[PDB]
DNA sequence: GACTAAAGGCAAAAAAGC
DNA sequence: GCTTTTTTGTTTTTAGTC
């Protein structure tokens, strides 16, 4: 309740206002000591200081980070990042132990798992899946209203401070058919602690079992069985995965794979429903449905898929048309698959056949064995794209 | 090329002798050409030519006149390296004063003159005049003057009035006065003086001047008159494009000062008036000030775009300074870096290398190998030949690889084994294949950690790498006592599976000829790996002097044990491998071998262990699955009971019977009890799962579950992890420290609620953050240990001293933690060891107790043998070999020369990673009761009650061994007596946790010598039900009433103040504040009856850090440093005074004693020499200064050992003690004779001065000093060598101090020798210097 | 990454850094402690004098390797004499008093 | 609102007042694809309409001339792509939220 | 070939003058060298000296005395 | 006579320019 | 990534007071 998130809009407004006042004092002085009626605003006003200030803020700062392109999950968790650093936060040397900790009010607002390790831990924690910002800048999370003993389907958004004087049930608590709890003494949490409360005492219920972990840690299967440290390790190495030339589906997943694949803009999604008319390895032509296309404009959709291009981590991006001729598509349907995805589902690595057994020490402590069969069939071989730039300057000679 | 460094000030004639010419003009280069001026700053005649073997005019062309001068250009035709070294000088018409001594905070000019620096600066920059006997009677030589006073005195005397100006006046005054009469007069002044503020300044001045006269430097030499010029190479001027230059900052100031000199010379060429003479002299003065140290006073840069220039000071110190950033931390070639992997087919002295890295590293050696064979012709030919990677290149590279060890080291080289050597083995790939076992030394897992490979070049480096660096020599860890080649994670489980025994398997119950048969039965699949066979074996024993006698028998064992016994060496008993060989055993295994057969059998045996363990772990198969983790069925039922009782406790709070705190404690306690019960149930279920029938009925035996195999064998995991996997994970605590009241009731195998997981999140985040932030503070600590203990080099073999007291095993209240066996092992005795048999000497003096003399101690029940310690040594800046003890890295005793301080620093710094950041006496054993500090009297019940607060009790075994120790507080009754044989489980003392105060004689209590109501208050409370007597303090009671220190008058039937008969003092005992007396008036009191009742560890890393720094605690426990009978003082505005009354000597002593905190000191306390007064933490300072030097040693070593044992880390006590010998490196002179009166300086220097003085000056008292300590932070600043001091802190100050004092550096350290580039005299360099002095300069 | 002998920085005669531009592995000082803790003095002398920051010894050592030798220069490096000259420049008399 | 913070502009004593009227966003000069290809910011021009009003000197507040400068160029404002990210020169850079 | 110096330690135990005399031996075995006293199997002089410790007639104290012989 | 509290200076650190 | 500038934590000296 005492910490507020500033998004790009607020810093943009602040820098714009700074440049505005900086140019405005000068133009006010010039107008006061200059012409009175025979002058135009355009020549006396200036634009270069404002443009320079805003461009410098956008292109050079400790908070305008460098986008990572090695993985759709990497970019989604980078766009969903919350940082306590930058011009207005706190430094690494003067950061106390207590501001690097999980407060009991992070349940449903900030992921307690995904967090970079090393010098800056607990400062760059990301926010959960259902967390959304408030009008004043506070963090707000969904909940399900319970009137007396029945859960109302209508959602209700709660801020941080408002949660303090309430009692909130748990999603895993069973409901019989219309919210009637199986036990009249249901578990709950009221003020930074957990206890057991009566059925009639509860009034709010959490929406689901997923608003605790972020997107980066919600695709680890069977997360409720492994240690928190190992969960963090898995989340990080899942973030840092590199795409293969031919992604394969995960045999065991979570169901958020489609959401992460389609919400991110890497993959091509059908903007308007219709039927396909001509497929190609580089472009897609879609015959839009007659009843859907508005009158006046009677054209058809064109999707110009991108090809091998240099990325911030030198990995390759190439969309693959995952459709055929003469098959219907819907609005918001997946038409092409980018890197590390297939059929509109996230796919980061490969599903190997593994056995747990010591073997002559070649897997001594953490090392791994690989059969020569997998390197025959190139199941893990990757493609990297490098840029070489040569400039032609002019010296004195 | 040398072995000592002497630094002192320079004389003008010798400065000119350094020079080779005189510079006239600053034109470094002429226009329209590129020839430096023949008479300018860059002068060939002064410095040298810019062309090799050629003169400026080039009439002598590098064939006829090498080394001889040229007629046109007066420079010897030679190489350019002389230009690098040749230097010149500049003669100053007006002498100037050096500025550092002016700018130093301890101003040497001011200290030697006894005037401040403000007036000196004014007379130096020509703002005030200086009198030089202007008048014989009016004023003196050491007064300042002004222009108006000068004119007034000029008219006054004129003829005798002389007063010069500036630096020439300063140096004239400095030279015209002597220093002898000054030194004697100052010695007499300090001899008869009273003040202390000026006493320190006067002592500093007299020391400075007595060193100055001894230094041989004349004071007037400090005021320089000729300035040397740096050789031109240090101020390069590269010609940039269009005739431009780099604009060296040195050349700018050189031009400025030379222009000032030329202008002054022109000014004095026509006898200019003094009005403009002063201005020019002043300008030259700031010119030389700027050149000598720019920006210190006036910041007169005037030569840049508003930025300072580097004149001299910027290139002495600073990070941009080259000293500790260019000889401490730097780049290096002939190295590579890459990821690691596991090569489980290599020997201990082998590491893999990728072919590409191998060829890249060894290409310079390839060319030499190639050109020798004649395949190539030129370097280009060899390079293009190896570029194609032909056939011969691989075989010649494999030839040169065979004998050329390479050094591997991880990035964080925490301790001595960070850098190891190996013989390379060429393989394909791009990873450093490493031996598994050695990876325990590096502490390097295989999750992507990188290592770097280096390569020695010379024969010296390679030979020393083979001798020392190689892993086969560094078997034993230098830390405490144990090998680093203990079998690692995977192999241990393989060996554990090798040696087990089921109750029934294929091929059991028969017999085999020997271990060879067991191999064939198992390999052919006819018998199980573990069975119950009876095999016949033959082994050997070392009973004879090197002769292995053989014996054979029929030892019942299992099949696998014979397979294991196949690979063990000759001389080991078979009893070692009968038990189920876990993890700690195998290490002990190796230890046994290391102490019977040597080194090569041990290393080959360890290699065989690794191979067999890997092979039979692969062949066995050990997987983990859901069916392998069994959940105890009772566990669920258990929670119900807990839940039920939890609800019960809730009802207790519901009715108000219990409050919040006690309910919380009860619920957490019952939950912990439930956790204990479920953990025990799960352990019982796992341990005995297996039930296999053997010919009918079913029999139970140890389970073969994989999880239990991992847990029991010690390969990985422990009881905690297995408990978490199946049983309760355990109740977690909030990060602030509070423990939550709802424990997690589910294990990892079962599901976890979202709250339970969320609650368990921040429990691990705190630990992860602590580990992440611990890599800086802990490692930094090692630095503060390296600098203080940098040298500590063993120099000579034996000194002959025999000091040291009471090296005994430590008892910590309960059972003994470590015996005498490991505490004294590795040390050499000094006193003769007396067997407890009335002079039947067992171990002679001056013998190394390795194992055999240790083997002679357990049967004699010896418990107190003192050995010679490092602190009790009296050498010169070193330690004796026969005093440090046996070296821990190798089996034999310490060698000669090798460093110990760095070893100790690294050994104490390594366990930092495993070091975290944030009423009655019960007997447990059987033996006799003994009491130390025997001071007790018979009580009213006939038992014993003590009157001395510092009494301690110890249980003694029937053989005289001490097995228990218990501090006995004041007023504690005794339930037994000394010498009574009492077993365990019987209390012997009882005391209240209020402290009662008890009398000593029988009789009535005539309550006199107190004021009723004022001192004693009739507190007729309803609880006690009587008018109690409360002796309130001065603040609690009336100030006037509390003005007599009331004492109860215990009387006999006569009603008189009966005394302790004739000996000490009457029965009047001064009752302290709040002396709660339940007696009313005149109640009969027997001897030993109560009188009244007084109503009376941080984290490991901070504890170590502030213990080594010797920081004073919050409340230092005051101590009585004098004997006699203690008394009570008076009362003041603050802490009450407390006077002591020793029975002899200088008795009138008192001190400032706080009264709010507890003071367990009374009038009737016959205190002794070195007994504590108050309670609480004690700083090492008082302990060192009052109760002996050995007392501080026994304190901090015990504290740090307790900390490390709490952290589960054990280290040897030699490492902790040696830095102590370096920590106590200073002393304070009490009696004069060597220093002046109180010069706190090196204790070793004073001791060696006194020892030689007594030989010649027999009778002189010398100096009865007191050896005082100093924190490591302060100890690093007081280094004897000035190079180490100048390395990092205040380089300008220490350089000036060494220059004026004529300091001589013998180069006794290691960092200082690294600084100057000479070979370090710690390792093989020490033997080089000793052999260097023996042959040459003998 | 691996490096034997390549280019050097202009300001200081040290090998380059990083994997690119044919850099050299960094040699800190904790391993200086770890290596002086052994009996190692010759290796320390080599790898702080001739391997890293020398120019006369560096070129000579390379030429002294190819011709079948592995012999160093058993004397004080010129990197120490210059320091001496520095101390001799200010006002100070510094000398190798004992030889 | 950012404009409205410094919306009034008033001279020293010349009775000159500069005020904001309206603004419009220009179309981006180059699309995102060529911005990555060429190396330019996918930005938009800023156009504003400024009104300068002048009163008679040493007279009450009566307007004389209204100078309406429309579409005044106030530099370039970088634009967010449809995927929720910004490109500065050739590489996409996203600005993350800050917790203060 | 030879990797350990246990034979040197057990009778001539010292790690410093031993390597110094081994270096003195090897330096003039390399340049101006003569035939060794033991058979060679593709080794350089950086390991031949240590093997000469095993034969007994070459040892750390022997070289110091042998310095007078030269 | 010694303790308390004030500033100058010294050294390490984040930031910005090259 | 290398190097200089300004800023803040640690150290030291001196005027005022119990
Ligand atoms: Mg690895
Ligand atoms: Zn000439
Ligand atoms: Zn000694």
């Amino acid at each position: 309740g005492n910490r507020r998130i500033r998004s790009v809009g607020e810093m943009a407004e602040n820098q714009f206002r700074v440049g505005l006042v900086r140019v405005e004092r000068a133009v006010k002085e010039r107008l006061s000591l200059g012409d009175l009626d025979t002058l135009m605003p355009q020549d006396m006003i200036n634009a270069k200081p404002i443009s320079a200030a805003v461009k410098e803020f956008f292109g050079s700062s400790q908070l305008s980070q460098f986008m990572d392109q090695n993985n759709p999950l990497s970019e989604i968790t980078h766009k969903r990042r919350i940082s306590a650093l930058g011009p207005g936060g706190l430094t690494r040397e003067r950061a106390g132990f207590e501001v690097r900790d999980v407060h009991p009010t992070h349940y449903g607002r900030v992921c307690p798992i995904e967090t970079p390790e090393g010098p800056n831990i607990g400062l760059i924690n990301s926010l959960s899946v259902y967390a959304q910002t408030n009008e004043y800048g506070f963090l707000e999370t969904p909940y399900r209203k319970v009137t007396d003993g029945v859960v109302t389907d209508e959602i209700h958004y709660l801020s941080a401070i408002e949660e303090g004087n309430y009692v909130i049930a748990q999603a895993n608590s069973n409901l019989d058919e219309e919210g009637h709890f199986v036990e009249d003494l249901v578990t709950c949490r009221s003020k930074g602690e957990s206890s057991l409360f009566s059925r009639d005492q509860v009034d709010y219920m959490d929406v689901s079992t997923q608003q605790v972990v972020s997107v980066g840690a919600s695709l680890i299967p069977f997360l409720e069985h492994d240690d928190a440290n190992r969960a963090l390790m898995g989340a990080n190495m899942q973030r840092q995965a590199v795409p293969t030339l031919r992604a394969d589906k995960p045999l065991v997943g979570t169901g958020m794979e489609r959401a992460v694949a389609v919400d991110s803009g890497v993959t091509a999604v059908a903007k308007r429903g219709g039927v396909v008319q001509y497929v190609d390895a580089s472009r897609i032509v879609i015959k839009v449905n007659e009843d859907e296309m508005y009158p006046g404009e009677a054209g058809i959709d064109i999707y110009n898929l991108t090809k091998y291009t240099r990325s911030n981590q030198n990995t390759c991006i190439n969309q693959m048309p995952c459709v055929s001729l003469g098959e219907p598509v819907e609005r918001g349907d997946v038409l092409a698959d980018g890197p590390s995805t297939d059929l509109g589902e996230l796919a980061l690595g490969q599903n190997m056949r593994v056995a747990f057994m010591p073997w002559n020490g070649y897997n001594f402590e953490d090392s791994i064995l690989v059969s020569e069969r997998v390197v025959q069939e190139d199941r893990f071989t990757t493609i990297h794209i490098q840029e070489l730039a040569c400039v032609s300057r002019d010296t004195k000679l | 090329e040398f072995d000592a460094i002497k630094i002192a000030l320079a004389s003008p004639d010798m400065i000119r002798s350094w020079s080779f010419g005189e510079v006239k003009k600053p034109e470094t280069i002429n226009y329209r050409t590129f020839k430096p001026e023949r008479d300018g700053l860059f002068c060939a005649r002064i410095f040298g030519p810019v062309k090799d073997y050629e003169c400026l005019c080039g009439k002598y062309k590098r064939l006829k006149h090498r080394g001889v001068i040229c007629e046109k250009c007066g420079v010897e035709v030679t190489q350019t390296k002389v230009r690098r070294e040749r230097m010149g000088h500049i003669e100053l018409a007006s002498p100037t004063a050096h500025i550092w001594f002016l700018k130093s905070l301890p101003s040497r000019i001011g200290l030697l003159l006894d005037m401040p620096l403000r007036d000196i600066e004014r007379v130096l920059y020509f703002e005030s005049y200086v009198v030089i006997e202007g008048g014989m009677t009016n004023l003196e030589r050491q007064q300042i003057l002004t222009e108006e006073q000068y004119l007034d005195a000029l008219e006054e005397f004129g003829d005798e009035f002389d007063a010069k100006m500036g630096a020439e006046a300063i140096q004239a005054l400095l030279k015209s006065m002597d220093l002898e009469q000054e030194c004697e007069q100052l010695r007499e002044e300090l001899n008869e003086t009273n003040s202390e503020t000026k006493r320190k300044k006067l002592t500093k001045r007299i020391k400075l001047l007595e060193a100055f006269v001894q230094s041989g430097n004349k004071p007037e030499w400090m005021i320089l008159t000729v300035l040397p010029v740096l050789p031109p190479d240090l101020r390069p001027l590269v010609p940039l494009d269009g005739g431009r230059f780099a604009t060296s900052d040195l050349n700018d100031l050189y031009r400025r000062v030379i222009n000032r000199n030329n202008r002054l010379k022109r000014l004095l060429d026509l006898a200019a008036p003094d009005i403009i003479v002063r201005n020019e002299k002043r300008m030259l003065q700031e010119a030389v000030d700027a050149l000598l140290d720019n920006g210190r006073r006036g910041r007169a840069i005037t030569g840049s775009n508003k930025r300072p220039l580097k004149s001299l000071a910027d290139m002495i110190k600073g990070k941009q300074g080259r000293f500790r950033q260019n000889l401490l931390g730097k780049r290096v070639d002939y190295s590579g870096r890459s990821v690691i992997t596991v090569g489980p087919y290599l020997r201990l002295h082998q590491c893999g290398l990728p072919k590409k890295m191998a060829l890249e590293l060894f290409k310079p050696f390839i060319y030499g190998k190639l050109e020798l064979r004649g395949l190539a012709t030129t370097i280009k030919a060899a390079k293009k030949m190896v570029e194609r990677e032909e056939a011969v290149v691989w075989d010649i590279l494999d030839e040169v690889i065979r004998e050329h060890p390479v050094l591997l080291n991880r990035a964080p080289t925490l301790h001595r084994l960070g850098i190891q050597a190996f013989e390379p083995v060429l393989i394909e790939g791009k990873a450093i294949q490493l031996h598994p076992l050695v990876c325990a030394a590096y502490n390097a897992d295989f999750d992507g950690d990188q290592m770097a490979v280096h390569v020695p070049l010379t024969l010296e480096a390679q030979l020393e790498a083979r001798a020392l660096m190689m892993s086969t020599n560094n078997i034993l860890s230098p830390a405490n006592g144990e090998p680093i080649i203990v079998p690692s994670q995977d192999v241990v489980l393989g060996l554990y599976y090798m040696t087990r025994d089921c109750v029934n398997a294929k091929g059991e119950g028969m017999v085999l000829t020997g271990p060879k048969e067991a191999e064939r039965l198992y390999r052919s699949g006819l018998a199980s790996l573990h069975a119950r066979v009876k095999v016949r074996i033959t082994e050997y024993e070392k009973d004879a002097n090197g002769e292995l006698v053989a014996k054979t028998s029929l030892k019942d064992t299992t099949v696998g044990r014979a397979i294991l016994w196949m690979i063990v060496p000759k001389g080991l008993p078979y009893s070692i491998v009968n038990q189920a060989l876990g993890k700690k055993a195998i290490s002990k295994m190796l230890n046994t071998c290391y102490r019977i057969l040597g080194l090569k059998p041990t290393v080959i045996f360890a290699d065989q262990i690794m191979y067999t363990g890997f092979a039979y772990a692969a062949r066995s198969g050990a997987s983990v699955g859901i069916d392998d983790m069994v959940i105890p069925e009772k566990k669920h039922e258990i929670i119900s009971e807990a839940e039920a009782e939890v609800a019960e406790i809730q009802e207790q709070f519901q009715s108000g019977l219990v409050t919040a705190g006690e309910r919380y404690n009860k619920v957490i306690d019952i939950w912990a009890a439930a956790n204990d019960r479920v953990s025990k149930a799960m352990m019982d279920n796992l341990q005995t799962e297996t039930v296999i029938n053997r010919d009918g009925q079913e029999e139970k035996q140890v389970s073969f579950n994989s999880i239990y195999m991992m847990a029991d064998s010690g390969a990985r995991g422990s009881a905690a992890q297995i408990r978490q996997l199946a049983g309760m994970r355990g109740l977690m605590a909030k990060p602030d420290g509070s423990i939550i009241e709802t424990p997690i009731t589910a294990n990892f195998r079962e599901g976890l609620n979202v709250l339970q997981y969320f609650i368990s999140t921040h429990g691990a985040r705190k630990g992860l953050a602590d580990t992440a932030l611990k890599t800086a503070n802990s490692g930094y600590l090692t630095r503060r240990l390296v600098d203080v203990a940098q040298d500590l080099v063993v120099t000579e073999d034996d000194c002959g001293t025999h000091e040291g007291i009471m090296m005994t095993p430590v008892i910590e209240g309960g059972d003994v933690k470590e015996p005498l066996r490991d505490r004294v092992l590795g040390r050499v005795t000094a006193e003769d060891v007396l067997k407890p048999g009335t002079a039947d000497i067992l171990v002679p003096r001056n013998t190394l107790l390795h194992e055999q003399w240790c083997d002679l101690l357990e049967e004699n029940s010896v418990d107190a043998v003192k050995v010679r310690s490092v602190v009790s040594c009296d050498t010169d800046f070193g330690v004796c070999a026969h005093c440090y003890g046996r070296d821990l890295a190798r089996g034999h005793i310490i060698n000669k020369g090798e460093a110990i301080g760095v070893i100790a620093a690294q050994s104490i710094g390594e366990p930092g990673t495993q070091l975290t950041m944030r009423s009655s006496i019960q007997v447990k054993n059987k033996g006799s009761i003994k009491l130390s500090n025997v001071k007790s009297v018979v009580n009213s019940s006939g038992k014993l009650v003590i009157t001395s607060r510092n009494t301690e009790l110890k249980l003694i075994d029937e053989f005289g061994r001490t097995k228990e120790s218990y501090k006995v507080p004041y007023g504690a009754v005794l339930a037994k007596g000394d010498g009574e044989q009492v077993a365990g489980g019987e209390t012997v003392a009882n005391w209240d946790p209020t402290m009662p105060v008890i009398t000593e004689v029988s009789g009535f209590v005539r309550f006199t010598d107190m004021i009723d109501g004022q001192t004693i208050t009739r507190q007729t409370d309803e609880l006690t039900g009587l008018s109690s007597l409360v002796v309130l303090d001065s603040a609690e009671r009336t100030a006037g009433g509390k003005d007599l220190r009331p004492a109860l008058k215990i009387v006999d039937a006569q009603g008189n103040d009966v005394l302790i008969p004739g000996t000490d003092m009457p029965a009047q005992y001064f009752l302290p504040g709040k002396a709660i007396v339940q007696l009313e008036d005149g109640v009969q009191i027997s001897s030993g009856d109560t009188l009244a009742r007084i109503p009376q560890i941080t984290g490991g890393l901070p504890r170590v850090a502030d213990l080594f720094e010797a920081r004073r605690p919050k409340e230092p426990a005051i101590l009585a440093e004098i004997s006699g009978i203690v008394s009570f003082g008076k009362e003041t505005k603050g802490k009450r005074r407390l006077v002591i009354t020793p029975v002899d000597g200088s008795d009138p002593y008192e001190e400032m004693i706080p009264k709010w905190r507890q003071l367990n000191v009374f009038e009737g306390e016959r205190v002794e020499r070195g007994d504590v007064i108050s309670d609480g933490p004690e700083a090492p300072h008082d302990i060192l200064r009052l109760r002996g030097v050995h007392a501080v040693t026994r304190y901090i070593v015990n504290e740090v050992q307790d900390v490390y044992r709490l952290q589960g880390v054990k280290i040897n006590d030699k490492h902790i003690e040696v830095i102590v010998r370096q920590m106590l490196r200073k002393a304070t002179i009490v009696n004069a004779g060597s220093s002046d009166f109180l010069e706190g300086e090196q204790v070793e220097y004073s001791r060696v001065k006194i020892a030689n003085r007594e030989l010649e000056a027999n009778g002189k008292v010398g100096a009865t000093y007191s050896r005082d300590l100093l924190g490591i932070t302060k100890a690093s600043l007081a280094t004897e060598s000035f190079i180490s001091a100048a390395s990092f802190q205040e380089t300008t100050r220490v350089l000036t101090e060494a220059a004026v004092a004529g300091k001589r550096d013998e180069l006794r350290g290691l960092k200082e020798n690294v600084i100057v580039g000479r070979l370090i005299p710690a390792g093989t360099g020490y033997a080089y210097h000793q052999d260097r002095m023996r042959r040459r300069a003998a | 990454h691996a490096r034997s002998t390549g280019s050097y920085s202009l300001v200081t005669q040290q090998p380059l850094g990083g994997k690119a531009q044919f850099g050299g592995q960094r040699f800190g000082e904790m391993e200086v402690w770890a290596l002086e803790a052994y009996g190692a003095a010759y290796t320390l002398q080599e790898m702080l004098t001739v391997k890293s920051d020398d120019v006369n010894g560096r070129t000579k050592m390379y030429k002294n390797i190819v011709d079948g030798n592995h012999q160093m220069e058993p004397g004080m490096p010129e990197s120490f004499n210059v320091l001496l000259k520095e101390i001799r420049s200010l006002g100070i008399n510094i000398e190798l008093e004992d030889e | 609102a950012a404009f409205r913070s410094v919306f009034p502009i008033q001279s020293y004593s010349g009775n000159s007042e500069l005020q904001y009227v309206s603004y419009r966003l220009g179309e981006p000069v180059f699309d995102v694809q060529e911005c990555q290809i060429r190396g330019v910011t996918y930005s938009a021009p800023l156009r504003v309409k400024l009104r300068l009003v002048i009163y008679e000197r040493e007279a009450p507040e009566g307007t004389v001339k209204d100078i309406k400068e429309q579409e005044v160029y106030m530099g370039e404002i970088p634009l967010m792509t449809d995927n929720g990210t910004f490109v500065i020169n050739g590489t996409e850079r996203v600005i993350v939220s800050q917790l203060h | 070939a030879r990797v350990t110096v246990q034979d040197a330690v057990e009778k001539i135990g010292n790690r410093f003058d031993l390597v110094l005399v081994a270096a003195r031996r090897a330096r003039q075995m390399q340049v101006g060298g003569k035939d060794p006293l033991v058979p060679e199997e593709n080794d350089k002089t950086t390991v031949i000296a240590l093997r000469e410790i095993e034969e007994g007639l070459i040892n750390n104290q022997i070289l110091d005395v042998r310095e007078r012989q030269e």
